[PDB]
């Protein structure tokens, strides 16, 4: 819910 | 052909990390622009006056309706980020206000590539190839018959 | 950059299977959209009233005069194509019954077998202009070509 | 001159 | 005074379309003739050989096909994965979940992207041989291999 | 050794 | 240990090691604490195919390797079947022109080719992990010894 | 040479 | 053997 | 601390897409230049002389030797590379891509293209144990005799 | 004819100042061009693959493999040189860059003349005459029949 | 090795 942990 | 469920109903394409969910009008779009001008989910949006959406699980990020950190508002054309490896999701305002280097998630009139990826060119010449006005008069037909 | 001569005049795309030769303007321009509804030759050859091309060398085609194959017309927006290879006609009158077909501008663009539709990632990396700039800068074109 | 073989 | 790569059956010399048997040191076309399956394939069965050559001028260019993981050259155990390339690789083990798939050779010919497909009109043109002529000549090249 | 990039 | 017991576990019942041609050392068909069996494990991570059956396993001492065309990698290597058996490549050996069933199932050889050791006789062994035999297979490349 | 033959 | 396939 | 096979010998770091295996000394280095003007992998190569090099498995690009599509040369010192949309082929300078047979090589400024091998981060650097120049070749000439 | 052992694998010339031996495939090749674009060793080593070559005892240089002073290096598409009347040749990268007016061994695809003599035209023309296409034809089958 | 000293 509004966070993204995107990888590399 | 019985294509997958999330594949872009306008052209076709089904790579799960370029589609996009319209949560409103319940179908898929690609971030790719074929032969418009914009993306195809974009100019959806704009069109059918839609805003809240949906990636797909096995994109980069999994299944997730983008929102507001702070609010929980839904509406992606307010939507942006402000930069290592966590990302919070902000409107432009009041939620990024100074008072409260910031970026929207659509520029180009297409999502960001790392949040849904363009298709490549190769990707799209094998799409079913559709015109700008075939959209337009596509998404006028979808009120009457959304079958 | 030193970028070379047959390079589009709008946005510097310089592949040589997607720019055209503007005969009478004497300036290339590529077959990619960008962020107009229509390529960009396409769009100079309607805004500055132009209507013959000629094709690069290295393109898969080669250097070549698009003209019809029976009376010679060069005007692109009245040629076509019927298949068989490929013969170009006016659609009228050298393509008539008494004398299938389709245009060569379909879209506003030339049809990709012809000149190559840059992929939407190669114009990204191309100057960015917007339709106010196109008109922007054809209109000073008049007075400096340069 | 008004006759086009096309790539492969 | 055929060219070096003329199938040893029929004699097509199209570079798209010959491969080289490694093991017998001789070139195969990729298309069935009136046999079922292609001349290069049969050959392979017949004389029990496994690893080939594509040819210098050929799309991909001088080239032992091999899985990309542990450089088998088993045609028969090798297939491919898919922006505009393709990775070989094994059945097994090196194609398996833990280490969409599809084998090199299909319908008993190679996939046509890897080895042209002879057209009808460029095999009839070519020295027309039947299947038992062919069974009878690998029992030949056994004693005399020229 | 393994990779093959195709035509066009 | 004696010279054929497996190089991961130590395992040495013979009609239950196997010995890989390429780097010359012997693998048991069990799992242990991992989800396939320390020989194919072996010969995946190594990157081998050829093997041969020890001389005191139920088969005695045999290379395996196809009746038809003499291939001898085990990836391709299978079995139609009273009592005798033929070994024979998938493709083309076994094609239609020229039921099949690979020797190797479920990350493993096939039980009356090469036994599974029991769990009794697998817990008497020097545990070893996943992470192990991959670290350990990695230093094998400078020093096998 | 790729033959077995079984036990019992 | 000196094919490089990039990220995304 | 106990650290994973593959960190840098000079500094620690051990992020996968950050170090590079010297296929000679059979050690591991990164790409970072820390206190230097080059990475902690350049610069040892071209004290200890070496020049070929593995990528690790669990970078971008997997376990890979860098060498030349078409001679199979592995010096990173002459290879280079060339587009082909996200693809590249490696070829040396000479001959292999000379006109006859747009051109870049893999080490800019000594040290390999950030695509190629992930740069750490300032950030990144700062955790890992700091090491200056005069150091490291003290440690490179130590490794003769004892490469323990 | 009994030619030396040290003559042009293509067209014959033996004069020791004018050969090169290609360590790998262990033959002699001259550094004219004869009737070909580039000289024969270099059109050698760039068909065959290879790279390290030895020079003929009897040459102003003597008996001599050619490498990198610094670390040994005998990739000759790499080495070059830089004036001392001595000269040292070195990598192109690393040995010679700015932290360890350099000129490359091989230049318009010969070894410069005061390293390999270039045949004269007499010499040339009375060598066995051989074409670009037969040397690739040649080629070929030295890998089938090195002899 | 890697010196050359060119003929007088
Ligand atoms: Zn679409
Ligand atoms: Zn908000
Ligand atoms: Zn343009
Ligand atoms: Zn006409
Ligand atoms: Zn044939
Ligand atoms: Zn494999
Ligand atoms: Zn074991
Ligand atoms: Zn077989
Ligand atoms: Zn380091
Ligand atoms: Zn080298
Ligand atoms: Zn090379
Ligand atoms: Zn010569
Ligand atoms: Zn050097």
């Amino acid at each position: 819910r509004g966070i993204l942990i995107l990888p590399a | 052909k019985d294509l997958p469920i999330h594949a872009c109903s306008y052209c076709g394409i089904h790579d799960p990390a370029c589609v996009v969910y319209c949560n409103t009008s319940k179908k898929w779009f690609c971030n790719g622009r074929g032969n418009t001008s914009g993306s195809h989910i974009v100019n959806h949006l704009v069109r059918a006056k839609c805003k809240e959406v949906t990636l797909h699980k096995d994109g980069p990020l999994g299944e997730t309706v983008l929102e507001c950190y702070n609010c929980g508002c839904r509406n992606v054309f307010l939507l942006g980020f402000i930069p290592d490896s966590v990302v919070v999701l902000l409107c432009r305002q009041p939620c990024a206000s100074q008072s409260s280097q910031w970026q929207p998630l659509i520029q180009d009139r297409c999502f960001l590539s790392w949040l849904v990826k363009i298709p490549s060119e190769q990707e799209q010449l094998r799409a079913r190839q559709i015109t700008a006005q075939q959209i337009n008069k596509l998404e006028e037909l979808w009120k009457e018959n959304p079958s």
